[PDB]
RNA sequence: ACCUAACCAGAAAGCCACGGCUAACUACGUGCCAGCAGCCGCGGUAAUACGUAGGUGGCAAGCGUUGUCCGGAAUUAUUGGGCGUAAAGGGCUCGCAGGCGGUUUCUUAAGUCUGAUGUGAAAGCCCCCGGCUCAACCGGGGAGGGUCAUUGGAAACUGGGGAACUUGAGUGCAGAAGAGGAGAGUGGAAUUCCACGUGUAGCGGUGAAAUGCGUAGAGAUGUGGAGGAACACCAGUGGCGAAGGCGACUCUCUGGUCUGUAACUGACGCUGAGGAGCGAAAGCGUGGGGAGCGAACAGGAUUAGAUACCCUGGUAGUCCACGCCGUAAACGAUGAGUGCUAAGUGUUAGGGGGUUUCCGCCCCUUAGUGCUGCAGCUAACGCAUUAAGCACUCCGCCUGGGGAGUACGGUCGCAAGACUGAAACUCAAAGGAAUUGACGGGGGCCCGCACAAGCGGUGGAGCAUGUGGUUUAAUUCGAAGCAACGCG
RNA sequence: UUAGCUAGUUGGUGAGGUAACGGCUCACCAAGGCGACGAUGCGUAGCCGACCUGAGAGGGUGAUCGGCCACACUGGGACUGA
C-alpha cells in the first residue's frame, strides 16, 4: 500500500466474531431490546432431557438438550457428568464452552448451580462436577 | 573460509529429530531426521544434521554434520556489533544488540544456536517461517552476516575505535 | 522520471556496490555534491572527481572496496523517502548501526555525519542512510 | 492499635493438573458404554487421556471454569506484509481534482531544526528519600507528557518568488516502415443453386452401417448464369495498434511509432480515485443479406440407457448499416513511468563507419521483438536489461474455505443481465510448488504356454472324491480369487 | 447498501431584547449558504486527567479519587435572587 494510498484509503479492520451468543440481556420492562451486557453465565428455565448422537467418529451418548435462558435465546447445552438431576421443567445454569462432537452445543450448564445437581460419587476434581467435600472419614 | 577445525569440546544439542518416511511400494520406508547443532561454547556453533536408521544414528550422522561446518560469530561481551534482523530462506529472525545482564532471549532453534554458541544478552523474536531446517538457516545466516567493530575498522579505512559510544 | 535523485545515486552506488565496478557514475547536483564529500570524507569510496562540463553533471566515484567481498560501502538503505519525509529531531537522531555503519542527516549547517551532527546536536531531514 | 505475663502445638490447607503444547505416573474397574476435551484428539477387555486409589507437579488462604480487553497476532504491516502460479493487477485508454518531480543561483521561513517565556492543576506512571515492625500504603522531593501558543536564530532539504541552463518532454528538418482506422470501388480461386449437353446405377457417409440423394436421369464431366461469405500462395515464436484485435487489390480522409543530425522552447513531466471513451464472441431492437458453416429441432446409428460423441439434414446466428449491450483463461494470470546492473545468439525498421563504383563482410549505434544464460530474487518452478533484480513516484487489488459473487438495497440496461455487494450457520482445513510410489483403456523397450501355431482335453454321459446348499439328535473343526474345492 | 441538505436557512438594513456581539427574535430587501477536506441522515456513546495491555508504535475501558458538561418521576414554564 502506497503512502498515499493507504495514507487516504485507510486499513480495514480485524473485526472477530464473538464466543457464544450471552447478550446481556434483554431487559424487556419495557424495550425487549436489549444487549449486550454479556454476563458471565445466564440461567434459565430449562427446556427438555434427552441425549443427542455424537459427531463422527466418535460414539457415544451426550445428554444436552435445549434451555430457555433468561433473556429470550433457546441454545442447546450438553450438561457435564455422569448422572443429572435435571429433568422437564427444572431451570439450570448455562456457562460457556463450545462441545465438541455433536455440532451446536454453545453452553455447557454447571452442574452444581442453582436448580441442577451435582456430580455425585465422584471425588477427584469437584470443581467441576460440583459435588462437596470429599467422604467422612 | 576459513573451514575451522574440529579442535575443541562440542556442545551436541539436538535441535529437533523429526519422522521421515519416502512412501515406497510397501508401506512407508520410515527414517529418522535430526538436525542438531553442536557448539563450541566459545564462537564455534555449527548446525547440520543428516538422517539414518535409529535415533542413535541419527544422532551419528548430526555429529557428522557438526564436525563438517562452523561459523565465527564475532560479538564482544554477550552481544553481536550491529543488531541486523538476519533471515535467509523464507525465515526471518530478529537479533538486536541487548544490555549485559538482559538475558538470552531466543526461541526454539535461536536459543538452541544461541544459547549453545556463546550468547550473554542478545534480543530475538522472529518474524517469519517456523520450520527447524529454516530457523537454523536464517539464524546461521544472520549470526554469519553481523560484523564486528575492530575488523569493521580495519577493512573499512577511517580508524579503528573510531566509532565508539 | 526522476522520482528522487538521492535514490537514484544511492541505487548507483548500490548496484554497482555488488556489481563489483571499478569506477561509477552519478548525477551531478549539489546532493551528489556535498554527500560525494561527506561519503568520501568518511572512507567509503575512493575519490569522487567531479568531472563537470555542459550542461548538467556529471559525477564520477571509485568503489574503495578491496578483496574482501563487501567493503566501506556494505549497503545502503534510503532512510528519508521522498514521498513520505524522515525527521529526527536533536535528542532523536538516530545513529544507524549501532557501532559499524553511519547515518547522513542533512543538518541545518551543512550535510553532516551521524556523529558530527550529534556533535552540532541539531536533526534536520534524514538525508541517506549507510548501513 | 500496640506492649507485658502465663497457658497450650494445642484450634489454622485446600484447589487444579500428571500424552503433547506443559511441571507432574502407575494400578483396578469400564470396554466406542459411561465419559473427557482449550487444540491435537483419546475410549470397540493390557487406556501414562474415562472414573476410582497411591504417588508426583504447579500454586496457596486460596485454586480452577467462564465472560470481556490487550499480547502472541509481522494475522492491517508508518515502524513491519504483499499481488506469475497460494488471496491480490483494474480488460484498456484519455483526462480534471489530487500525489510526486531535471541542474545553477538571490530572497523567504510556510514547512524542517534549535534557544527563552507561558501553559499542559492535583492524584496517578518512572526516578530519589523519609513515615506505618517491613510490605501493600502514605507523604515529601523530582522527572516526562503538546503539528500548543508567544518569541529569537540557522537556510542544508520540500515549498513561495525572481533570474537562469538543457539531456527530460515538445516543436522543427530529413528519412524509414507497417494486416493502425473510416468510407467507396474492383478482382479472382472454391462451395451451393439453376439452365442445357454427355452418361448409367449407383452417389453419399462410417469404426461398421443406416437415415438421406439417385431410372422424375444422380454422382462425375462440359458450358454458361445468379448470389453470399472469406481471401490460399507471399506468411514467419514477421509487422502495426492503448487493448480487443487487424490480411485479396486500388483510391480518398486520418491517427500513431521509430531513426538521424540537430534550428527552437526551457521542465511545459510521471501517475491519476471519480468522470469520459473503446472493448472478441454470444446475445438485444429495427431494416436489409442469406452461398458455406450452424445451437435449438428431425431422422439413422453406437450403448443396458444416448435429452451426448458419430453421420445425414436443419431454424436462429454468422454478413451489412443504424443503436443497446461493456462480459472472457479481456493472459505475459506480471498496472504505468524512470535510472542502474554479466554475457552470447537470432529478427525486422533505421542510422554512423572500415576498405569497398559495385556487391558483400565486420564494428559501433538506436528502436522493437525472440531464444540461451551471470549477478540478484524465490517457497519451488522459474524471471533475469522486455526482471518477478536493484531503488524512487502514483493508482488499483488482497486478509482462510464453504455459505456466496448468492440474498437485500441502489445505478444502468429494451431485455438478457452488468456493476456494487453482505450475513446467520459451519469446518480445521482449503491452497501453491516439489518428492516418493500407484494408476492410465498414455506413449516407448522387453520377457514368459501369455497370445498366435498345433496336440489333447474340460463344460455333454455313468462313476470316484471335495465344496456349496437342504436335512439332522449330530451331519465335528479348518480352508472360500488364482493362492477354497482328489485341501489338512 | 446515507448525495444531497438548508428558507430564519445565507447575507444585508432597521427595530426590539439579554450581562453581551450575534437571525438571538421580528419587519423590509437580496438569493444565498454547506458538501468528497463527507454536508445531512441512521447508529452508538457522557468527555478528559487517566486505567489495563504491548518492547515500542499502537489496541481496549471511562469503575472507585478528581475536572468539566448534562439530568433530577416525564414534558414545558417562569418567580425569588448577585
Amino acid at each position: 500500500p502506497t503512502i498515499n494510498q493507504l495514507i487516504r484509503k485507510g486499513r480495514v479492520s480485524k473485526v472477530e466474531n464473538s464466543k457464544s451468543p450471552a447478550l446481556n440481556k434483554g431487559y424487556n420492562s419495557f424495550k425487549k431490546e436489549h444487549t449486550n451486557v454479556s454476563s458471565p453465565q445466564k440461567r434459565g428455565v430449562c427446556t427438555r432431557v434427552g441425549t443427542m448422537t455424537p459427531k463422527k467418529p466418535n460414539s457415544a451418548l451426550r445428554k444436552y438438550a435445549r434451555v430457555r435462558l433468561t433473556n429470550g435465546i433457546e441454545v442447546t447445552a450438553y450438561i457435564p457428568g455422569i448422572g443429572h438431576n435435571l429433568q422437564e421443567h427444572s431451570v439450570v445454569l448455562i456457562r460457556g464452552g463450545r462441545v465438541k462432537d455433536l455440532p451446536g452445543v454453545r453452553y455447557h450448564i454447571v452442574r452444581g448451580a442453582l436448580d441442577t445437581a451435582g456430580v455425585e460419587n465422584r471425588a477427584q476434581g469437584r470443581s467441576k462436577y460440583g459435588t462437596k467435600k470429599p467422604k467422612a472419614k | 573460509r576459513r573451514i575451522d577445525p574440529s579442535k575443541l569440546e562440542l556442545e551436541e544439542r539436538l535441535v529437533t529429530v523429526n519422522r521421515v518416511a519416502k512412501v515406497v511400494k510397501g508401506g512407508r520406508r520410515f527414517r529418522f531426521a535430526a538436525l542438531v547443532v553442536v557448539g563450541d561454547k566459545n564462537g564455534h556453533v555449527g548446525f547440520g544434521t543428516g538422517k539414518a536408521q535409529e535415533v542413535p544414528e541419527a544422532i551419528r550422522k548430526a555429529v557428522e554434520d557438526a564436525k563438517k561446518n562452523l561459523i565465527e560469530v564475532p560479538m564482544v561481551g554477550t552481544t553481536i556489533p550491529h543488531e541486523i534482523i538476519g533471515r535467509f530462506g523464507a525465515g526471518n529472525i530478529l537479533l538486536k544488540p541487548a544490555s549485559e545482564g538482559t538475558g538470552v532471549i531466543a526461541g526454539g532453534p535461536v536459543r538452541a544456536v544461541l544459547e549453545l554458541a556463546g550468547v550473554a544478552d542478545i534480543l530475538s523474536k522472529s518474524l517469519g517461517s517456523n520450520t527447524p531446517i529454516n530457523m537454523i538457516r536464517a539464524t546461521l545466516q544472520g549470526l554469519s552476516e553481523l560484523k564486528r567493530a575492530e575488523d569493521v575498522a580495519k577493512l573499512r579505512g577511517k580508524s579503528v575505535e573510531e566509532l565508539l559510544g | 522520471v526522476m522520482t528522487d535523485p538521492i535514490a537514484d545515486m544511492l541505487t548507483r552506488i548500490r548496484n554497482a556496490n555488488m556489481v563489483r565496478h571499478e569506477k561509477l557514475e552519478i548525477p551531478a547536483s549539489k546532493l551528489k555534491r556535498e554527500i560525494a564529500e561527506i561519503l568520501k570524507r568518511e572512507g567509503f569510496i575512493r575519490d569522487v572527481e567531479f568531472v563537470e562540463d555542459s550542461k548538467q553533471g556529471i559525477i564520477r566515484v571509485f568503489l574503495k572496496y578491496g578483496q574482501n567481498n563487501e567493503r566501506v560501502i556494505t549497503g545502503l538503505k534510503r532512510i528519508s523517502k521522498p514521498g513520505l519525509r524522515v525527521y529526527a529531531k536533536s535528542n532523536e537522531v538516530p545513529r544507524v548501526l549501532n557501532g559499524l555503519g553511519i547515518a547522513i542527516i542533512s543538518t541545518s549547517q551543512g550535510v553532516l555525519t551521524d556523529k558530527e551532527a550529534r556533535a552540532k546536536q541539531a536533526g534536520g531531514e534524514v538525508l541517506a542512510y549507510v548501513w
